[PDB]
């Protein structure tokens, strides 16, 4: 099936900045791509769906975009609660497939 | 409010079978697809299959058909997944999520359970 | 009587109204109703009837166990009167086989049934209730045909067959019959990759069939045959509103001469009425299984690769099981135009409902109206628990 | 054949004799008999048949449980030969729906069936066993029709519909068909307040229908239609011999253009033959429930508000269950006048007999004689205990 590739599995950043994580699909998936946030405690949450739609009660600093095979997620101004692993997933065709994830760490020093 | 609560951790020996649950609440159980996912070291997130309590329809990931069996109890609003002939390859964390698109296959997985861990070995 | 000629065009389709429904599985819980599958409807100058492939047992009989299989020496093409169930006592056997097609030419009727093992199958063509021609397998891999009615223009009735693998390339042929005798045949032409189970209708001296790509296409292959010149062509439907099953979710732009990716090597039989803005496609509601059924008005679906729905009508809800669907029209009705019609097979039993050991179906049929009528949903109606 | 014309008047009614009876519930205790309700009778130039609305199950089948409900996608109008029961194997489906009417015009027959949800129902008019016209709900509240036969005069067949509440005012319309095509329609005129389920007959170029007021009238509303000019009027029956059900006890003086008080918002379908002193009304024996059935000669019942019985005949005793009743005549019989006829539905099961979970009925039919024949009572005949 469609394979999703998340370039770079780690993103050391500093609170306040603007990070950008990407996902690339093996084929055209007509915008049928979503984003999830898995906390370090196990909790998983849907952020964006259908390339750029925000799920209810999701901090507006999260935004997504893309088309064809290339898509991205952007977090404007990092907060401490943004420390998690982010995954991309497709639902253009079955079976559903997820990306490798990207661990985001607010670098101490 | 939507809430999906799963069973506890399972410590099992090779060759056993296990059956875990996902208790739904805060929504009309019969109107949404219930998906199952597997998360493991060096493999990542994998979709297992789907069960729609509305009519009992199911579909599996070719990879997991033979390993898993989707079932549910419409009265108690509980969904189950049984994994058989356990091998250490099955040690992982298992989640149940809900179809954001209700009975359709789009809209993403909008609400997830906290996961149940199965640990297989002698 | 003379031979019928396709002199009229289609009527304007503003909505669909019920035509016929048999409630076969409800009634069969306590009656001598035959187990069937792969049904259709077809008219004569004097009456229209229901058709289907029997399984040689009644639903409640012990031999119903194992009826999921599709090919055996215990099947036959039967026809019963419109809206009654397929009964042991009221069905008329048209011929013996596990694949078929049938149609009237104004004078009399032609039926075709295929039987035999997968590598040695053969078709026998009946005209006027008598055997006239026989055809042997040319690719030695399940010779098979439409599973819905053919259409005739001035004695000439084209019919399409396929022989070869499902999951790959096969040899499809178009035969041109007249009084059950072969006038000619030609191999598939045009851009179509694979052709299975065609649903056909005719209007203004032209015949149009919507078929199934199985192997790859989630968007459907279309064939256009000229019964007078005895030629044809093929292409795909451009619209991004996919109509096969299983299939991927609807894209924003489709493909006109290539099948649609995402899903491949499986499908279901269907139909459409391609008439410019007067175009209607039918499809299941689920992308995974044969549940639900809806009609959608998608103007210029054939030639426009960005066409989307403009109006719709739900036939069977997503919770209810459906199956194959196809087309027919009563070419002998009074009027200035032809009224479009179709049927949907409502499958019950295995594989989706495994508490029982059989597989059968009922039929719901509808035709077009120039009015804008309110809708209802038409399910099978049987409670499976009653069969345990 | 030409179109039939109502050239004759009624014959003198001195008594009633049996015409037909099917014993459907007796035979159905051990046979493949369909569960039905809302029956009638109707003739063709060559034969008369029984008609009714099926419930899509046999009496002895598990799906019979819950058949008290009246509207579903599992009903259809069926017709079987005169006096046989409504069998899975011998019934002919006329159309799909939960409300209907039907009639022959000398050349061929017109049938009408209504289906759909309460707020989006629609009627499809079949002429010569083919769909011809469709009509959508105009008041979005259960479109519904006669539930007994229509009548035609030289190709023109009037039919009355109602859409709107039962317990209150609705929009009733009278459509004038010819070859299944609408010539015109007009809203109800005259003094009638509410009109439901009309029972009609014709004589001397005029059609007369006795209907049901439900909402209020315990005395019945009457409509008179002129098929040549395409106009009508309405009024009430003056006689103090009330004929609806439930209803208050008989008063000494009635009301001619106002319904009768006492009871309101419920009723049952019925009929009468209004012909001067040759007038006969039919009614149930109980004022509370649908038990018993009797015919009464009440001279000038239409115009005389103090008219009382002059002769009578009991059809079903007070202990036996009855139901709807209506009129028909064989307009193609040999003779100098038309012989009046009618039928009575004998309901068995829920709600009155709750030891069973179904609801069905049989039919008893009689026609007039110029003789003075002795009477008998005609009940259903089934022993409910046998179904437990
Ligand atoms: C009384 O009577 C009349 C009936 O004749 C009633 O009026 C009708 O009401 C209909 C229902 O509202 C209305 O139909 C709709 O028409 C619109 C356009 O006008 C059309 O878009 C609708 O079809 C879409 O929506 C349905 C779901 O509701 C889908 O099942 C359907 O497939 C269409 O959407 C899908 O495909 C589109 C194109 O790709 C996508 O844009 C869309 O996202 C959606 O995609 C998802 O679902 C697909 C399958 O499940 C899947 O393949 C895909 O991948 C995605 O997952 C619908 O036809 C009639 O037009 C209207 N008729 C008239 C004359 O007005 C009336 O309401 C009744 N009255 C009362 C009082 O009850
Ligand atoms: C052999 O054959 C012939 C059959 O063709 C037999 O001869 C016939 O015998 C009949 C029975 O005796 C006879 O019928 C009667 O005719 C009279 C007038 O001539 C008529 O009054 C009778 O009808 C009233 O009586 C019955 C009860 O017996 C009622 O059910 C009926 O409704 C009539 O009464 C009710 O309404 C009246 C008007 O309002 C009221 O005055 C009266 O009080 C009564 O009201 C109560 O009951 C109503 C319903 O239950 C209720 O609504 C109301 O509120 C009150 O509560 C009856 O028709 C035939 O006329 C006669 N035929 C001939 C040709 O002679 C013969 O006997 C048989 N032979 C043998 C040897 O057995
Ligand atoms: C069809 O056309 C031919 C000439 O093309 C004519 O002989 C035939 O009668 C036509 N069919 C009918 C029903 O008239
Ligand atoms: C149906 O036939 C199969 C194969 O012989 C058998 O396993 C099964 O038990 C049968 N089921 C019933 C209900 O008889
Ligand atoms: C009915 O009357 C018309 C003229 O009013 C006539 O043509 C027709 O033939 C009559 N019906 C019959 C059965 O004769
Ligand atoms: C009939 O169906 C109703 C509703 O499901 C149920 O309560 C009742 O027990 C059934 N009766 C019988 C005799 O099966
Ligand atoms: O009237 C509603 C109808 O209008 C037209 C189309 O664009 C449809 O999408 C829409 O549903
Ligand atoms: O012959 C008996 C008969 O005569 C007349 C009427 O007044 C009836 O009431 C009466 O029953
Ligand atoms: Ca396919
Ligand atoms: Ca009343």
């Amino acid at each position: 099936d469609i394979e999703l590739t998340q370039t770079t599995s780690s993103l050391s950043a500093s609170l306040g900045d603007r990070v950008t994580i990407s996902c690339r699909a093996s084929q055209d998936i007509s915008n049928y791509l979503n984003w999830y946030q898995q906390n370090p405690d196990g909790t998983v949450k849907l952020l964006i769906y259908y390339t750029s739609n925000l799920h209810s009660e999701v901090p507006s600093r999260f935004s997504g975009s893309g088309s064809g095979t290339d898509y991205s997620l952007t977090i404007s101004n990092l907060e401490q609660e943004d420390i998690a692993t982010y995954f991309c997933q497709q639902d253009f065709t079955l079976p559903f497939t997820f990306g490798g994830g990207t661990k985001l760490e607010i670098r101490d020093y | 409010q939507v809430q999906l609560q799963q069973s506890g951790a399972e410590l099992v020996k090779p060759g056993a079978s296990v059956r875990m649950s996902c208790k739904a609440s805060g929504y009309t159980f019969t109107n949404y697809n219930m998906y199952w996912v597997k998360q493991s070291p060096g493999q990542g997130l994998e979709w297992i299959g789907i069960f729609y309590p509305g009519n009992g329809d199911t579909s599996y990931n070719q990879k997991f058909k033979d390993k898993a069996t989707l079932t549910a109890d419409k009265s108690s609003n509980t969904a189950y997944m049984q994994l058989s002939s356990l091998t250490s390859e099955d040690s992982a964390v298992y989640y149940c999520a809900r179809s954001g698109g209700s009975y359709r296959y789009d809209g993403g997985f909008d609400y997830w359970g906290q996961g149940t861990t199965v640990t297989v070995s002698s | 009587r003379d031979f019928n000629n396709l002199t009229k065009g289609l009527c304007t389709i503003n909505s669909w109204h019920i035509y016929g429904k048999d409630n076969a599985v409800r009634i069969g819980e306590d009656s001598d109703v035959l187990v069937t599958r792969e049904p259709y409807v077809s008219c004569d100058p004097d009456e229209c009837r229901f058709y289907a492939l029997s399984q040689g047992t009644t639903i409640r009989g012990k031999h119903s166990n194992g009826t999921i299989h599709d090919r055996s020496q215990y099947r036959a093409l039967i026809s019963w009167p419109l809206s009654s169930p397929p009964t042991v006592y009221n069905s008329r056997v048209e011929c013996i086989g596990w694949s078929s097609t049938s149609c009237h030419d104004g004078k009399t009727r032609m039926s075709i049934c295929i039987s035999g093992p997968n590598n040695n199958a053969s078709a026998v063509i009946w005209y006027n209730r008598r055997p006239v021609t026989e055809i042997n397998t040319w690719a030695r891999n399940i010779l098979r045909t439409q599973e819905s009615e053919c259409v005739c223009h001035n004695g000439v009735c084209p019919v399409v067959f396929t022989d070869g693998s499902a999951t790959g390339p096969a040899e499809t042929r178009i035969y041109y019959f007249k009084e059950g005798k072969i006038l000619k045949w030609e191999p598939l032409a045009g851009t179509a990759k694979h052709i299975e189970e065609c649903s056909c209708y005719g209007e203004r001296a032209e015949i149009t069939c919507t078929c199934r790509d199985n192997w790859q296409g989630s968007n459907r292959p279309v064939i256009r045959i000229d019964p007078v010149a005895m030629t044809h062509t093929s292409q795909y439907i451009c619209s991004p509103v996919l109509t096969d099953n299983p299939r991927p979710n609807d894209p924003t732009v489709g493909k006109c001469n290539d099948p649609y990716p995402g899903n491949n090597n499986n499908g279901v039989k269907g139909f459409s009425y391609l008439d410019g803005v007067n175009t209607w496609l039918g499809r299941t509601i689920s992308i995974a299984s044969r549940s639900g059924y809806e009609m959608l008005k998608v103007p210029n679906a054939l030639t426009d690769d960005k066409s989307k729905p403009t109006q719709g009508q739900t036939i069977v809800l997503n919770t209810d099981w459906s199956g194959y669907s196809g087309s027919f029209m009563d070419y002998w009705a009074e009027g200035e135009c032809y009224r479009a019609c179709f049927y949907v097979e409502l499958i019950r039993g295995r594989p989706k409902e495994d508490k029982v050991w059989w597989t059968s179906n009922s039929i719901v049929s509808m035709c077009s109206s120039t009015e804008f009528l309110g809708q209802w949903d038409w399910p099978d109606g049987a409670k499976i628990e009653y069969f345990l």
